[PDB]
């Protein structure tokens, strides 16, 4: 009674037919990371077929679809490249929290919208109180990688870290993005290197920290 | 010139003036819209052999 891939004949026969909905695919898609089908391409190939066929697409779904996007490990430029239409017009009505995940899967994948992250960033500036340290780094994470050098947002983002300390991969997602800023601010980076001995969880932020101080040239840890 | 009596106008020049088109078949209309809307089944379909719709849209594999 437990099928995993009895499960996945039946998202494929989700996403095979003709009128699937946003929220039929934010799902299907969401499914399939916590699944972890890697092995399976066509099947994330026929979610993202669907992903830019879809046309309605409310706050939760749009942020489910690009969690799992980012989350999944998959990438295909003209899909996810698209869904930042959704999210520009979506964005005012986003929640802090949700906004997070727009920017950070939208950002981790190259997507040169200056509308999204210019419009992304006043927000995040205009209630800097309302993000809570893993949003506004992953906000920096997004405005990094899609190419914006703001670095009003990365001061922004550099006063909460100094006021509060944060998580082992909260610092290690903003290291990340001030390494391809190439900021290299010893304020920041020494308080966002605090976070680092209570005990990091995974060894993808530990890498990440790795490589955000080596290319800063700050010091090994 | 009893011939002068008779209707001048001919036989031939009735049945050309009664039957001046030829008529339209009843079965034209079916042969001719079902050998266009088999071209309508073979691109547009889904379980035709040439549909369009991996030409149309390719898929992401």
């Amino acid at each position: 009674e437990n099928d995993v891939p009895a499960i996945l004949k039946e998202i494929d026969s989700l996403v095979s037919r003709e009128a699937v909905s946003a929220k039929e695919v934010s799902d299907a898609a969401v499914a399939l990371t916590y699944l972890q089908v890697k092995a399976n391409r066509r099947l994330w190939g026929k979610v993202l077929e669907k992903a830019g066929a879809a046309q309605d697409y409310d706050a939760a779904s749009l942020t489910n679809l690009l969690w799992a996007i980012n989350t999944g490990g998959v990438e295909h430029f003209k899909t996810v490249a698209e869904l930042a239409g959704p999210a520009v017009s979506l964005l005012p009505s986003l929640s802090p929290v949700q906004l997070s995940i727009v920017v950070e899967a939208l950002g981790g994948a190259g997507v040169k919208n200056y509308e999204l992250y210019n419009k992304a960033s006043a927000v995040v500036v205009s209630k800097i109180g309302e993000f809570k340290p893993a949003e506004i780094a992953r906000v920096l994470y997004g405005v990094a990688f899609g190419g914006v050098n703001d670095v009003a947002l990365a001061k922004a983002a550099g006063k909460v870290f100094a006021s509060t300390e944060v998580d082992s991969r909260t610092a290690a997602q903003a290291l990340y993005a001030l390494a391809k800023l190439g900021r290299a601010d010893k304020a920041t980076v020494d308080a966002l290197l605090k976070s680092f001995k209570k005990g990091t969880e995974s060894a993808s932020d530990a890498a990440a920290a790795s490589f955000a101080l080596g290319s800063l040239s700050f010091k090994a840890e | 010139d009893r011939v002068l009596s008779l209707p001048a106008v001919s036989k031939n020049q009735v049945l050309e003036n009664v039957f001046h088109t030829a008529p339209k078949a009843p079965v034209e209309h079916l042969e001719k819209m079902v050998s266009a809307n088999s071209k309508v089944y073979d691109a547009l379909n889904l379980q035709s052999k040439r549909v369009l719709i991996w030409q149309v849209k390719p898929a992401l594999f």
